[PDB]
């Protein structure tokens, strides 16, 4: 576990009931859709129940228990498997939990610099064909549940999370509408009660015990993200270790973590890419984790003396100070120049080679630099910039866009001025320069390109697109520099490092 | 041999005959058969508990915290209740006992029926002692002054702070120096002042000049006989600033 | 028998932003608890972009009690309800910030350590083992600038209070169990005392015991210095700031805005940050973007500055006088951060190696 996930026990021991019946024509389960709109996600929850031929004519009620560390709702029933028996819904009351309890994990996603919400559920034990999950907000009782027709007090009772999915175990990205719905309520958070509702298809029987898992994950930073108190990562990870032999009591698993950089932090792909439940899980590290904050795995245990005593292990996850170097101290025209970056934190996958590419988008401040088109303006600089190359302390960029109309001394613009000289290496983006990891998990990145005879200077860097000069200039007698920005140094903070060399002529 | 109010007492009873079990830490004083009582004039703790150092050592120890009386101003800042007057606890270490300005303490132990052993001590206030660390200072240096008054140890398990007044010839208004305890039960206090020559005296900065004597004074609200509970003697120390 | 130990012996006095005071807008602190940037960068009244973000002290408390190490190869917690107390005392008067040991509860600060019902008071929550086999437990607690005995010195603060309880309010009653006296405010001054007491429910003798550690709040004046006096134009200079006021957290390296420093010369007068004259920020090329500590607990900040060619389209001369000015809001003189100021200066030169002209014949 890291940070504060919102597990199914966040409000104490839940309450669960199963039921047979049909969705109302106004139910979010029949009318909603997952299309990032309030029309689709936000609704109310109404149902008609027929448990009159059920045993003792009551909805199936359960005995609940919660694991100390694995956080798994185990519900004990009377096992029924008859052709008559069937259930359709499950309603959970999450104990004391309210929107105050939920809001300490789920973030706004509109008033946060970088924020993403994720929902993790496992209901494989029910043997359903389709499942639908909705979060329930109300000022009344989750149990007993009431339709809108009887209680005309609330505008909306349900928030749709998953709709008619065929996966009983999934790790999904919530839309903006879900985060917009949680913060949208005008009522104070303490009075509003929260709970889960589920819809099933093909649950024909119940065993003596069944398990349910439901969590909310959150990732991002607030403001600059420079101060440690301003970075957050809330997640829980479960290891499904495998027995080594038949009669060997040894169980084997693995862990791996991805350290966040300035590029992947902006993409929801990196956070949805981890596998939270597996024999080989992965988890996110937002900053250096050592000493008391080192990641630790906990295993609750029944000892030979009969008392339950957990066992645990931790391992630190340091960050590394990156260095960038240039292979030679002097270059000549049309010499191969090779750039290497030794930052171990940039290796995000052990199986695949890790690659970083140059940005070509005239509407973004990270143009002709190694990084991401997605970007933001922050205190330390530009968040989508990882590496760039400069002549005479000026970005080496192609003359393209709307601000390249300057002709200089003559009536020829700098872009056509370069073309007449046969130069195709107009900037770093046009050489095909990429940073390529030497091995699958080496942590060393190498790129190369060839020095051009002419280049076009940037007049003003404060405008997007950049404004280019009207006349080409020789590269001879100018210094060349490479700049690398480490999002995480040995301390977990943002610093820039560089190397320089001289272009010469004879 | 002599204590102060709100001071911490440790008791060691060496009574080998009460080592009943060789593998158990033995307790004395908690029973009608074997009572102990720690008392001052006015207040007492009865059936107090003392415990063995190790299982077969036969040495018993405990500690009590004196508390003084709630109706006083040791600070002299004009709101009373500097030292809460409380009496409670029946453990080896969690004893609280009230006290007077001039008083006596005794510990009684009935090891066998119709025999007792006693240990006694005195409780007296004390005068204050104030001095600068160095006789002469530079015009731009920093000042530290040491004050020694065991009566100002209001909490023996915590570090205590009180305000000394600091002024110079240039500015008679001066400043209020907050001195702090070096250790939780040592009763020695120290504080730090900046010397400015070209600015107003504020907080711990003191406007001074060449050959200007500086003065720090401590008002002793806790003074023993011949003085009374109401007498307020001022102890002060001086140093010259010569470059 | 347990032991308890505090993070540090001496602590900086914390400060706040302008958002905490209800006082009318001004170009100076005007007796508020703020740490403004240098005056040359301030635009009319002080606004959110012209002071350092809110400075909240973070302390760490460790209890070394092996008796809570039930699991010798597994996580544990100090589960003894309200066994740790954190309090701020000034002379006789005391203020108790909260308890630790019990499940966390919304509560208020206690005034005088006197309140009848302990359920009314803030609980920090159960502590956690630093390592599975360590037997040492740690707590992280955040101390704001409003937490201490009421005093007359802080009446200048038109303080709006952070509501510790569930409610949203800026009154002293929302954060403290007792309202402050008229003409007084709750605050921390220089020379105040921070203590933690641990009530060990089982000591070496098998009974209850109380162990304690203490520390003091203090403010110090800054020292500003450089690697060498004379610099060639376009060279890199190392700039060092010794402000112990700024080591709010020992565990992390704290970052501070570069606008605090003043650059004044014949060329231009500027703050060397985002608030300087147009194009001044790019003219210095700071690495990193602003001040950073040289370790977790040093109180020493370093920045690398390139000597500009032309600040404001005016080029620097040889031997030109350059003054670096830092305003230490919270010197030794001040009682709280705000209040008095002291200016610390550094002088540096562009090099002056004369030129010569030679001809062959």
């Amino acid at each position: 576990r890291t940070g504060d996930p919102f597990t199914i026990d966040e409000g104490g021991t839940p309450s669960l009931i199963f039921t047979n019946g049909t969705n109302g024509d106004d139910s979010i389960f029949d009318t909603g859709a997952i299309n990032n709109t309030s029309a689709g996600q936000v609704g109310n929850f109404t149902l008609n129940i027929n448990v009159t031929r059920f045993s003792s004519a009551t909805n199936i009620t359960s005995t609940e228990s919660i694991d100390t560390f694995s956080k798994r709702l185990i519900s004990a029933q009377t096992a029924n498997s008859s052709a008559n028996f069937d259930v359709d819904f499950a309603i959970i009351d999450l104990g004391s939990a309210t929107l105050e309890t939920l809001k300490e994990t789920v973030v706004d996603e509109d008033n946060t610099a970088v924020g993403f919400n994720f929902f993790n559920y496992d209901v494989r034990s029910l043997g359903a064909d389709t499942v639908s999950i909705a979060l329930l907000n109300t000022t009344g009782n989750i149990l007993p549940w009431v339709n809108n027709d009887t209680r005309n007090v609330d505008k909306n009772n349900a928030i749709l999370l998953v709709s008619n999915s065929t996966n009983s175990q999934a790790y999904v990205d919530l839309t903006n509408a879900v985060s917009d719905a949680v913060y949208g309520s005008t009522n104070t958070d303490s009075n509003v009660n929260i709970g889960f509702a589920m819809y099933f298809t093909g649950v024909g029987d119940l065993a003596a015990k069944e398990v349910i898992v439901m969590d909310f994950f959150s990732f991002g930073f607030t403001d600059d993200g420079v101060q440690s108190s301003e970075r957050f990562a809330n997640q829980i990870i479960r290891i499904e270790a495998e027995e080594t032999g038949d009669n060997t009591s040894t169980f084997e698993g693995s862990l791996e973590y991805v350290m966040v950089n300035q590029i992947n932090i902006q993409d929801a792909g990196t956070f949805s890419g981890i596998t939270p439940i597996a024999d080989d899980p992965s988890f996110i590290v937002i900053e250096d984790l050592t000493d008391e904050d080192a990641p630790r795995v906990n295993y609750n245990d029944l000892g030979a003396d009969g008392v339950t005593t957990p066992v645990s292990d931790q391992e630190e996850a340091p960050s590394h100070s990156g260095v960038v170097s240039l292979n030679a101290d002097s270059y000549k025209i049309a010499d191969t120049v090779v750039i290497t970056v030794e930052d171990l934190d940039l290796n995000v996958d052990s199986d695949l080679i890790d690659i970083f590419t140059v940005v070509s988008d005239n509407s973004k401040a990270t143009d002709d630099a190694v990084g991401s088109a997605t970007t933001q303006s922050l205190s330390f600089g530009e968040l989508g910039r990882l590496l760039d190359v400069t002549f005479d302390d000026v970005i080496w960029s192609t003359p393209d866009g709307a601000n390249n109309t300057a002709t200089g001394n003559d009536s020829d613009t700098c872009s056509t001025e370069l073309s007449n000289a046969g130069i195709t290496d107009t900037g770093l983006g046009a050489t095909g320069f990429t940073l390529v990891e030497t091995g699958a998990a080496t942590g060393v990145f190498v790129g190369d390109f060839q020095i051009p005879s002419f280049w076009c200077r940037v007049s003003d860097t404060t405008t997007t697109p950049y404004t280019y000069a009207g006349d080409e200039e020789t590269t001879t007698g100018l210094d060349i520099e490479v700049n690398y920005v480490d999002f995480r140094d040995a301390s977990g903070e943002i610093v820039e490092v560089g190397d320089s060399a001289g272009v010469r002529a004879n | 041999k002599v204590y102060s109010w709100t001071d911490k007492v440790y008791i060691t009873i060496v009574a080998p005959d009460h080592n009943f079990d060789s593998d158990l830490v033995d307790e004395i004083g908690e029973t009608d058969s074997d009572p102990i009582k720690v008392s001052t004039r006015g207040f007492d703790l009865d059936n107090y508990k003392l415990v063995e150092t190790g299982t077969d050592t036969g040495i018993f120890t405990g500690e009590v915290i004196l508390t003084g009386f709630t109706a006083h101003d040791a600070d002299g800042d004009g709101n009373t209740g500097d030292a809460t007057g409380t009496t409670s606890g029946s453990g080896p270490t969690d004893g609280l006992l009230a006290t007077d300005d001039d008083d006596g303490l005794t510990v009684s132990f009935e090891f066998s029926e119709d025999e007792t052993i006693v240990g006694s001590a005195l409780i007296r206030w004390n005068i204050g002692e104030v001095q600068w660390l160095e006789a002469s200072y530079p015009a731009s240096g920093t000042g530290v002054v040491r004050v020694i008054d065991p009566d100002m140890n209001l909490d023996p398990e915590a570090v205590d702070n009180f305000e000394v007044d600091v002024w110079s010839d240039s500015d008679a208004g001066g400043i209020d120096l907050t001195v702090t305890e070096t250790n939780e039960a040592t009763g020695i206090f120290e504080g730090t002042v900046f010397f400015t020559t070209l600015d107003e005296s504020s907080g711990h900065r003191l406007r001074v000049s060449e050959g200007d004597t500086v003065t720090a004074e401590y008002e002793d609200n806790t003074l023993p006989d011949p003085y009374t509970t109401a007498d307020e003697l001022d102890i002060t120390a001086t140093s010259l600033i010569g470059t | 028998t347990g032991s308890v130990s505090l993070d540090r012996t001496v602590y900086p006095v914390p400060f706040g932003t302008i958002a905490d005071s209800s006082k009318a807008a001004n170009a100076a602190p005007n007796g508020r608890s703020v740490f403004p940037i240098h005056a040359t960068g301030i635009t009319s009244t002080i606004d959110s972009t012209e002071e350092l973000p809110t400075g909240d002290l973070t302390i760490h408390v460790r209890i070394n009690d092996p008796d809570f190490d039930e699991n010798p190869a597994g996580e544990d917690a100090m589960d003894q309800d309200n066994a740790l107390k954190i309090s701020v005392i000034r002379g006789s008067d005391s203020v108790v910030l909260g308890y630790a040991g019990a499940s966390e509860r919304t509560g208020k600060i206690d005034v005088g350590g006197n309140n009848g019902t302990i359920s009314n008071i803030r609980s920090f929550g159960e502590m956690d083992e630093i390592a599975p086999d360590a037997g040492i437990f740690e707590l992280d607690v955040n101390i704001k600038f409003t937490d201490g005995p009421a005093s007359a010195q802080c009446n200048s603060h038109d303080t709006l209070y952070t509501a510790l309880d569930g409610t949203t309010g800026k009154a002293d009653t929302n954060r403290f169990d007792d309202g402050a006296a008229s003409g007084q405010e709750y605050c921390i001054l220089q020379g105040d005392i921070l203590q933690v007491e641990y009530t060990d429910p089982a000591d070496a003798s098998g009974d209850a015991n109380t162990v304690t550690d203490s520390a003091t709040f203090d403010l110090r004046n800054g020292v500003l210095q450089s690697d060498k006096s004379v610099y060639i134009i376009g060279s890199d200079m190392i700039l060092t700031l010794i402000e112990p006021d700024f080591d709010l957290d020992n565990d992390s390296a704290e970052t501070y805005d570069l606008d605090l420093i003043e650059w004044d010369s014949d060329a231009a007068t500027t703050t060397m940050g985002n608030k300087g004259v147009t194009g001044a920020a790019a003219a210095f090329d700071p690495e990193p973007t602003d001040f950073r500590e040289t370790g977790d607990s040093t109180g020493i900040f370093q920045i690398v500055i390139e000597i500009p060619e032309s600040l404001s389209n005016d080029k620097l001369e040889r031997g030109e006088e350059i003054i670096l000015e830092y305003t230490d809001w919270g010197p030794s003189g001040s009682d709280y951060v705000g209040d008095e100021d002291e200016d610390v200066n550094l002088t540096i030169y562009t090099s002056n190696f004369g030129a010569t002209v030679e001809l062959d014949q």
